[PDB]
């Protein structure tokens, strides 16, 4: 597990795995291994559905069935477009 | 350089887990595509523990930092394509973490 | 099936999977593995009801459907002091800007 | 042209099934590689198309034209049929970058004069611009096809 | 056997899609041609398996043995793969008669052994007791094959 | 186009010709021709589900997309079975 | 997209089908095409709210997952009787029986 | 930690099903997700193609009780010795006779029913907590923790 | 030894004591040859003692074991006195 | 597609040719090389014999390869001696 | 699941089917080998005569009364015109008496 924490101070708890995703965070840690990340201009509703995005794309990579589209309200997405950006993914 | 190259591969390779298992046995030769079609699709650069000694014999990697660069692309190869927590899977995992104390014992000290 | 969760109590936050057929009490094994206190010290919630550790995920609510990877469902965190456990406590998120007039 | 249709004279019987939450645009290669837009499959539609064996196809979202998968692949090409049993294209959404799927969101809500008010970096603004792009994709594809293995 | 899978040892990837309410029994005609059961499908999923071409297929309620499709035919036999894209089998339900569609419903809720007391004519209670089977609609599909193969 | 069938207690059912002939009893009983049929021994609650039935038939029949399941409630279920039978549906 | 319906007025039951893009108005004519009376001697109800003849189905509510070809939307059909329009009167269909003792 | 391996070595099996049940041969997969298989109705036996370090466990397929393979609960196949094949024994463990009430009791009244049953609230729970393979992997593991 | 269980309606049940001892609530009690059950009849504690037996002899049987019968007229009660003894 | 095997006193026996091939004899003399004969007669066999014959093909050709519990294949002392000659002269 | 002998005069044929299969469903298999049609031959169990709609099980045949080295005895008779052949199965060659060596 590797614990990843959102500028008002909010600790994610997500399987390293799922957090390497984000080629930002494999940066921040494969780069001297901790298990914290701390990011200082993230908000946590945003950090969040980051989170919530690893976990997508984990579980929905190579399925054969059918994906489902990994919704975002209008309320949160520009400032997760920003993150997203920020991150690699 | 070569000799270190040499000892950081040949530790990972050599390296036993707790129950006395090699956990290399498997990354030592990969498939043929006949074999496993699937991993060749999934995965963009197919590469081994032997494709990077040979490398070594023809010296291909320049610095200690490229070597680790290939080491860390078939592992996590190895974690795309595998279930998580496959057999497979966190050995990769294992197999990471045994290069990443290799390469720290034999290049400063 | 899978169902994927938010284990939170205060301002600790934990994602996990878990399968519906699992149970409350290896729910409460994971959060012991990370947060280093054991299941006779947890207490696990859906929204103000406590889950009996004996009960599976899916005999609590948590479907395939209201658990998707993308729309965790949200168990809450109570830890035991002394005597008596902790009021179930989940500090909010932060909040989102008004909708800028642009997206209106 | 590496990525084409092929010339067979021989009829595919298909089945487009569209699996995706998007207008789906069938988009099938010419001989000389050419994309040509086909009628639009609506979202959790299937229909029985007469197409060739070899013959190459594309999915898109007929609005937005972000990138669709068939078979879990980018490209549909049709076997033989055996024994007159119809092929099967099943059309789904890909699992986009969290920005790319960004991207679409704000894109969907913000009209394209406006994307300079949005306070972004200047790089992410040319991104929001940049809309999909069939061609782009293509030309991608086929670096990626000249290369014997993905 | 006129319905039988070909050895041929050029491999087939297929990905078995079941999009029926079911849990789907997929079942591989072997090379004399007698049905081999495989893992059950769970209703809505999709999975990646190892065929190879010209070997035939067929679906089925893992419950009841009720006929399903495939690609809305009864047989699936995988295509010779192209580029190594996998093929797809899409398994559902077929329109069932009202009739064997309500067998079906009544056969769910009554115990075999109590058909015997439902207040209804022999002939319906012999198609309740009649239970759906692999063997049966094979022998039928096979006549079937010889029919449009005569001419 | 339209064919008219009535039930026991006297519901009338208007429904497309077509859809009615999914019932070889029906194709034989209509097959000039008349536009009424009368059943003695079926009621509503169950001639209106046999036009369901041919509401589904017609609409799913030869449909590449997946085909849902025609449900039937435990209190209809013998009732429908003795009329499927008599139609022929 | 299709929308599958059942058009009831007292002991008459039409089942059609129409697009959720069609209008309350063209339903009106499907029904004067086969009860032989015109739109504007017919009222139809979705429920019990009356429906405008120049709505679209899918704006009154009827869609692709509420008028399902094996679950039909009801439209209720009301008849003008000089200056006033009768009540929407739907008379239901025969109860089952008591389900017997082997399916209980 | 209860997984089958990869192993590329194939096992021959005989599932041999000496249960008065339908037998459902449970094949657990690399990342340790039982996968039911094809049922063996009673007194039959079958050679299936499995391999070496394949972890697999049986259950009664109508009610989920708990089956026993050579008098343990997990088989796994060794390496075929000169190709004969190794066989997978499937029979009744002996229930407590609680567990076999409950397994009659369940069996013969509808799950809404269990409420109108004169006993205790706890026995309604226990017939309500129907066997299941997952909550049963759970129990195995922490009975393999404690062997370590 | 032997031990002595007695029914509600006083019919005695004579079993091996090791018989018996399959029940934690009897090796509690034993923890003295005799046993009164009053809310348990013989009809029931007879198969209760049948289940002693049988436990007993095929607990570690390797070839076969047979399924321990409990007619519907019983289940319930033997449920009952099943979840009262711990057998 | 099946097989007919005459006795001595003249009954018919139809059995499935497979079944009967698990006789070398009856092999050697069903195996004009041009096509397939339906009928062989045993001048030699009684029809209470000859019925036993087709009895163990039913039983070699079901029981062989099966898996669990195969069961012993009865012969009554009255028919155990003519069943022996018959049997070494099919090579059953 | 059931083996059978179905026996009409000299003839005897060897044949498994299926408890759940059915009377008329033997009947098909017999007119498929002796090409003889379905609706003239009358299927016996001992001396009741079997219905084309009842399953062989439901007949009184059982896998435990069937089996392939005992096989239960179907009796079978023809229609000349309008009459029934009457059920005549011509028993098999006698065994010698028990040889006094065996005694
Ligand atoms: C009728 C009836 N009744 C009651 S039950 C029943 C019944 C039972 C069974 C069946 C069917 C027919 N049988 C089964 O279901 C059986 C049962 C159970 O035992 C599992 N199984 C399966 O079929 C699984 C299965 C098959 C398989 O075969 C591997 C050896 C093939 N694999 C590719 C070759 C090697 N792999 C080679 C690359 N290797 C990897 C290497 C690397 C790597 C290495 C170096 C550097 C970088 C790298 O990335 N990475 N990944 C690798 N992955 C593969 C690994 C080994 C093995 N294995 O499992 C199927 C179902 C999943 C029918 C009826
Ligand atoms: C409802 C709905 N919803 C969602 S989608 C949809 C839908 C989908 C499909 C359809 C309709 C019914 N179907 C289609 O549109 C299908 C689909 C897709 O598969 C293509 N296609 C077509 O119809 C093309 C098509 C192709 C072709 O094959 C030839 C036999 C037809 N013609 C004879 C002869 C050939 N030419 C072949 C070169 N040839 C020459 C070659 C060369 C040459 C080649 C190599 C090297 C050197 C050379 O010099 N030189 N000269 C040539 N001159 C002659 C030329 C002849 C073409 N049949 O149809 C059509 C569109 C092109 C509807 C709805």
């Amino acid at each position: 597990y590797v614990k990843l924490i959102s500028s008002d101070g909010h600790e994610f708890i997500v399987k390293r795995e799922h957090a390497l995703t984000s080629g930002t965070i494999k940066a921040m840690l494969s780069g001297p291994e901790t298990n914290e990340v701390n990011f200082r201009e993230i908000p946590s509703h945003v950090l969040s559905k980051v989170c919530m995005y690893f976990t997508y794309k984990v579980r929905y990579t190579n399925s054969s069935t059918e994906i489902p589209e990994f919704p975002i309200a209008p309320e949160i997405a520009l400032e997760l477009l920003m993150a997203a950006n920020f991150l690699d993914c | 350089l070569t000799k270190q190259m040499n000892a950081i591969i040949d530790t990972v390779i050599n390296y036993k887990d707790s129950s006395g298992r090699q956990l290399s046995e498997v990354f030592i030769q990969l498939p043929s595509r006949k074999e496993l079609p699937e991993y060749y699709e999934l995965i963009r650069k197919p590469v081994d523990f032997k494709k990077i000694k040979e490398r070594i014999r023809n010296h291909k990697y320049r610095s200690l930092g490229d070597l680790e660069k290939d080491v860390m692309l078939l592992c996590h190869n190895a974690q795309t394509f595998n279930l998580e927590g496959s057999q497979i899977y966190e050995d990769s995992i294992v197999l990471q973490s045994v290069f990443k104390s290799a390469r720290q014992k034999i290049a400063k000290e | 099936m899978d169902v994927f969760l938010m284990i939170r109590r205060h301002k600790t936050t934990i994602f996990t999977d878990a399968k519906e057929s699992s149970t409350v009490f290896e729910l409460k094994r994971i959060v012991e593995g990370i947060l280093k206190r054991p299941p006779d010290e947890q207490r696990l919630y859906k929204d103000d009801q406590l889950l009996d550790d004996g009960k599976t995920l899916g005999e609590c609510g948590f479907t395939s459907q209201t658990a998707r990877p993308q729309a965790p469902a949200t168990v809450g965190l109570a830890f035991r002091a002394d005597d008596t456990f902790e009021a179930l406590c989940i500090e909010p998120f932060s909040s989102p800007p008004e909708l800028p007039d642009v997206m209106k | 042209p590496v990525l084409r249709s092929v010339n067979s004279r021989e009829p595919s019987q298909v089945i487009f099934c569209n699996r995706s939450p998007r207008v789906v645009l069938p988009v099938w290669l010419n001989f000389d590689g050419e994309p040509q837009p086909y009628p639009t499959l609506p979202p959790g539609t299937g229909r029985r198309i007469h197409s060739y064996r070899g013959h190459l196809w594309l999915f898109r979202d007929a609005g937005t034209h972000d990138g669709l998968l068939v078979n879990q692949t980018e490209l549909f090409v049709p076997s033989l049929n055996v024994d007159g049993q119809p092929i099967f294209a099943n059309i789904t959404l890909p699992v986009y970058t969290l920005k790319e799927r960004c991207l679409q969101v704000v894109r969907s809500l913000v009209k394209p004069e406006n994307y300079r008010r949005l306070d972004i970096v200047r790089s992410l603004y040319e991104d929001l611009e940049d809309h999909p792009n069939v061609q782009k994709d293509l030309e991608r594809l086929t670096q990626e096809r000249i290369a014997h293995q993905r």
